């Protein structure tokens, strides 16, 4: 594990979003 | 208080 | 988890499934932290109570699941366990205070689209993040709803149900409940005046909360589903296990078991 926790293959290592991250980021106030 | 399986190998 | 919606494919890659042999049925979430260390609930493991004491024989680990029931040829992995580790000092007597346990797997998992691990926090990821008002998202195959029991509705899901909740603050969680809340759990929901709704419920202990840090990017997993009285009830909220509290015991028997 290690150096690359937390990345998705799917999401993050492609600049893709999943449907609902944003409504996490926008509480992030 | 704390909180139709396909069978595997 | 109640009122959440189907995951998308790839969305929690570190997502584990804790499996019994026999019968063959879902036991708890859990969540991949390294190749061949998973984190889940202790009460998944041991609870006198109901006589639960598990052991490595009984159980395997399945990794990169999406569907409950599917034996998912050529996607998901199964490992067998070498050892599990319940903190010392958790108590199952009356609280579940320090609710935690790793699970040593007998051979490295090889990541892939599916299976990749997620981060632990650090103290400052800790601090900027762990405040009321922010979201995480809990993921699960547990009930969709409370009770159902053995009647007509069914409420265990086809796949992996996402959902975000708010954490709440300490008054606000203490003041909820009967039960005595240590500095090692937080709880999360919406409030009864918010009107959104969303909970954890049974067959999702074990699975992780995460939350996407917004300096880096990464997805760090800040509680383990620990319990709550009844799923999704107004004025009730569900409780995690504080994985940043109890950093230095995992740090501890990796460096020392691995």
């Amino acid at each position: 594990g290690e150096a690359d926790c937390g990345l998705r293959p799917l999401f993050e290592k492609k600049s893709l979003e999943d449907k609902t991250e944003r409504e996490l980021l926008e509480s992030y106030i | 208080x704390p909180x139709d399986f396909e069978p595997i190998p | 988890i109640v009122e959440g919606s189907d995951a998308e494919i790839g969305m929690s890659p570190w997502q584990v499934m804790l499996f019994r042999k026999s019968p063959q049925e879902l036991l708890c979430g859990a969540s991949l932290i390294s190749d061949r260390w998973v984190l889940t609930a202790a009460h998944c493991l041991l609870y006198p109570p109901w006589d639960k004491n598990f052991t490595e024989n009984d159980l395997l680990v399945r990794i990169g699941k999406h569907s409950r029931t599917r034996y998912e040829r050529n996607i998901e992995k199964i490992s067998m366990l070498e050892k599990i580790y319940i903190h010392p000092r958790y108590n199952w007597r009356e609280n579940l205070d320090r609710d935690i346990a790793l699970m040593k797997l007998k051979k490295p998992v090889a990541f892939s689209d599916y299976i990749h691990p997620v981060c632990l926090p650090d103290r400052e990821t800790a601090a900027s993040l762990l405040q009321a008002g922010y979201k995480g998202r809990v993921t699960g195959w547990g009930n969709l709803k409370e009770t159902w029991t053995a009647n007509v509705g069914k409420g265990q899901p086809s796949v992996l149900q996402v959902v975000n909740l708010p954490i709440v603050e300490r008054p606000v969680c203490k003041d909820s409940t009967r039960i005595r809340i240590t500095d090692n759990m937080f709880c999360a929901g919406y409030k009864p005046d918010e009107g959104k709704r969303g909970d954890a419920c049974e067959g999702d202990s074990g699975g992780p909360f995460v939350m996407k840090s917004p300096f880096n990017n990464r997805w760090y997993q800040m509680g383990i589903v620990s319990w709550g009285e009844g799923c999704d009830r107004d004025g009730k909220y569900g409780f995690y296990t504080h994985v940043f509290r109890l950093k230095k015991w995992i740090q501890k028997v990796i460096d020392q078991f691995g």
